[PDB]
């Protein structure tokens, strides 16, 4: 019955979560992680990635 | 190696992550 709002809430919620999930990427790039990014490079290729 | 420090926000380096 209440099928809308509740489809409302779960859009909001879903967006969310996948915005979270996305930190999650490389991206194209060794780590998705910019703590390993600095400890493992020296700036000119770290800037890069 | 340091000691831990308990409920006070710090920059942590374990292992090699930071």
């Amino acid at each position: 019955a209440l099928g809308k709002l509740q489809d409302v809430v779960n859009h909001n919620a879903q967006a969310l979560n996948t915005l979270v999930k996305q930190l999650s990427s490389k991206f194209g790039a060794i780590s998705s992680v910019l703590n390993d990014i600095f400890s493992r490079l020296d700036p000119p290729e770290a800037e890069v990635q | 190696s340091t000691n831990l420090v308990k409920n006070k926000c710090v920059n942590f380096n374990f292992n090699g992550l930071k």
